[PDB]
């Protein structure tokens, strides 16, 4: 993966393979051990968050001892924040996504621009949000989590690919 | 020559359209919505001022047309289609927009009916109007218009969303976003009105039978057909309740009030020189009645009441047909009075002019010529 | 660079990068856009905490969308995540707006605050665009725009004294 020296993390995260961390990527897994996946690109301005601490405080019984995790082709783009995201197969997440905290994230998600995740809510697969429509269930098939919503994602990787080999290059 | 207006008075809607166009051309809700505007003007505002709607409605047929189609209509006629029981101080008011603020060269009332008729041709017919708040059988035989028969029931697609809004006011069966249960008061109409629009098939009659008997002292309501909702709060409950609506949409319950109540009220005004032809003439038309099934609970109700002891000595045994519509949601009256105003070049001279409307600035209904 | 010069901030991306003068910027922003060809644009202006990229690759046959082209007279504002943008002169940003990818636009641009543009945003002149997606609202006055930007130009270098660093 490229582990870009800009590329800011935060605690013990056993990454995966292909993980490409652009610059600025700021990141933190400490109370929570977030592997990451295979076969995405974690963009610049990124906010990878692991155990809302006592902040919000959870009254609750606080004994969580869960780490998070990741997928494969699942690129976060820029903006966007990831607040321990339990992604899977393809689940990009584009420009300025609020990430919310229990989204357990399927295949083909299509993270639309300044769409507030919704917590304690299982985002099921092949569901693509509209923009302004929060919580927008269009595109049911057309978005499918496999060889349509997926495939454009592979698609998309491929300029990843050949970006991932550009920053190994000039880093 | 050129094309004209087609525009008809839509409490929901009020089309455009041009003379001899086939096919729709823009639809857009009558309600106006300016820049901010916290909640959008509506055109049913009467005893209101005048000044301030004349100008939305300067502004909004300007805008109309132009994104519509960016026209000038001081060039071409116009194709003014009625809705009975507006005040015509209000109709008037329009006209002075169009002659003394727009100056077309023309303009022309019409009615709804007639395009309807249009659709066929035909010379009697029976008059199935459905609009968006009330209805209305006022027969067209010989292509003329029964003047007495008329009625109206003020419980259309306005009251059908009060309905609605009053049914899920009462109970909140859909979630958090744990289920909100009547939390919050204001509702989003759209997204009601999309879940009802968009859910409108009715049922069978047998259903609604049920429906009656769920109200004093239940068989299966579901699988209820009931569309999605948003706002993280999603559900699906009994979608039997818009059957519940085609109930009370007819109540005999000490109100003996329904479309086949106006009928029959027709025909007693109907000489036996109009009974077998409407029988014939079972026109099937309705605006904002676009009711999927429909056909069921209707025809069931019409052979259900056409059993009542005080209406057998009138009726008889009296058959129908299905008047089927060539037209399609809405679009009747709207291509009715598009290919209605296509050659009638010749009552171009009955549209009214604003030239006449100088010297009189006005146009007469009943009234004294 | 008749900018505001003043040690202010810095970013990257020399490819085909442009200092005219009559153009500034405020602080809070960073510049990451060479993934295509570069347009830049004298007199314009931006707000602070802001952010710009271009469209993609653009290296191999497979070109990028439409990444970028500025103009004159033009006004970006904050929180303008300027995604793969190529439009004109006198252009009119808002807060919290954001290009969509493909966006082809013209000149006066008026690009309304917390909206955003959608794939494929190609805007024509003289216009007002807006929405979730893009959505031309309105239009807007030539003449009104190179005066109004000359205007506020001048009034901006009048307060641009402050934080002498
Ligand atoms: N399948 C359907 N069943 C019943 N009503 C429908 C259906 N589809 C659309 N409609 C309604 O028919 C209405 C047409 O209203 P309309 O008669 O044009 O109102 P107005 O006459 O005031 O413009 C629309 O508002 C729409 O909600």
């Amino acid at each position: 993966a490229v582990v870009c020296v800009e590329s800011e993390i935060r605690g013990d995260v056993t990454i995966g393979p292909r993980t490409v961390i652009h610059p600025k990527a700021r990141i933190i897994a400490e109370a929570g051990p977030i592997v990451i996946g295979e076969g995405n690109l974690i963009e610049e301005q990124a906010l990878i968050i692991n155990a809302h601490p006592d902040n919000i405080t959870p009254d609750a019984e606080d004994s969580e001892p869960k780490p998070m995790i990741i997928g494969t082709n699942n690129v976060f783009e820029v903006g966007c924040y990831s607040q321990a995201m339990k992604m899977g197969d393809n689940n990009v997440i584009e420009s300025k996504a609020y990430v919310g905290r229990n989204v357990i994230l399927t295949s083909g998600c299509i993270i639309g621009a300044c769409c507030n995740l919704n917590t304690f809510e299982v985002i099921p697969e092949n569901t693509v949000i509209y923009g302004a429509d929060c919580l927008r269930r269009v595109q049911t098939e057309r978005p499918q989590p496999q060889t349509l919503q997926l495939d454009f994602l592979m698609k998309i990787l491929p300029n990843y690919h050949h970006l991932k080999k550009t920053m190994k290059g000039s880093s | 020559e050129k094309t004209a207006v087609v525009i008809d008075l839509g409490e929901a809607f009020t089309k455009c359209g041009f003379a001899g166009e086939t096919g729709p051309r823009c639809i857009i809700p009558s309600v106006i919505k300016k820049a901010g505007m916290p909640k959008p003007i509506k055109v049913v505002q009467y005893n209101i001022n005048t000044e301030e709607l004349y100008s939305y409605l300067k502004e909004f047929i300007h805008i109309l047309y132009f994104r519509h189609l960016l026209v000038n209509p001081r060039d071409r006629r116009v194709v003014v289609i009625e809705s009975v029981l507006c005040p015509s101080h209000f109709r008037e008011t329009l006209t002075r927009v169009l002659f003394k603020y727009f100056e077309v060269p023309s303009v022309l009332l019409a009615p709804s009916h007639l395009m309807a008729l249009l659709t066929l041709g035909i010379n009697s017919a029976m008059v199935l109007d459905c609009g968006y708040r009330e209805s209305l059988v006022l027969p067209i035989y010989e292509g003329i218009p029964v003047l007495n028969c008329w009625g109206a029931l003020p419980l259309g697609g306005k009251a059908l969303h009060k309905e609605l809004e009053t049914q899920l006011l009462e109970q909140c069966t859909v979630d958090t976003g744990q289920s909100l249960p009547s939390v919050m008061g204001s509702i989003p109409e759209g997204v009601l009105e999309d879940i009802k629009v968009r859910t409108c098939f009715v049922s069978d009659l047998t259903r609604g039978l049920k429906i009656q008997a769920a109200k004093f002292n239940r068989p299966s309501p579901p699988p209820n057909v009931d569309y999605p909702l948003d706002g993280e709060k999603i559900l699906h409950v009994l979608g039997s309740i818009r059957d519940s609506v085609v109930e009370i949409l007819f109540e005999q319950d000490n109100e003996e009030k329904s479309v086949a109540t106006l009928i029959l009220d027709s025909l007693m005004q109907c000489p036996i020189d109009t009974r077998k032809q409407l029988a014939e003439n079972l026109v099937i038309i309705g605006g904002t009645s676009m009711l999927p099934g429909f056909l069921h609970r209707l025809l069931a109700e019409i052979r259900y009441l056409v059993e009542k002891p005080k209406y057998k000595k009138t009726l008889g045994t009296k058959t129908f047909r299905i008047h089927t519509p060539p037209a399609k949601a809405n679009c009747v009256a709207w291509l009715g009075g598009a290919i209605f105003g296509a050659l009638q070049d010749i009552l171009g001279s009955r549209s009214v002019s604003k030239e006449y409307y100088n010297q009189t600035g006005r146009i007469p209904d009943w009234c004294s010529l | 660079s008749g900018n505001k010069v003043s040690r202010q901030s810095v970013l990257c991306g020399s490819q085909n990068i442009v200092l005219n003068g009559k153009t500034i910027v405020m602080n809070d922003c960073i510049i990451r856009g060479d993934l295509a060809n570069v347009r830049v644009g004298r007199h314009c202006v931006v707000k602070s905490r802001s952010v710009i990229r271009p469209p993609f690759k653009k290296f191999s046959k497979g070109v990028a969308f439409f990444p970028l082209h500025i103009g004159d007279h033009v006004f970006i504002e904050e929180d303008c995540v300027v995604n793969a943008a190529q439009i004109g002169s006198y252009v009119h940003v808002g807060k919290n707006c954001v290009i969509g990818r493909r966006c082809v636009l013209k000149d006066c641009c008026k690009i309304l605050d917390n909206t955003v543009l959608p794939p494929e945003t190609v805007v024509p002149p003289f216009t007002v665009f807006s929405g979730c997606p893009g959505l031309f609202s309105g239009e807007l006055p030539e003449c009104t725009q190179e005066l109004m930007i000359d205007v506020t130009k001048s009034y901006y270098q009048k307060f641009l004294p402050l934080t002498q660093v």
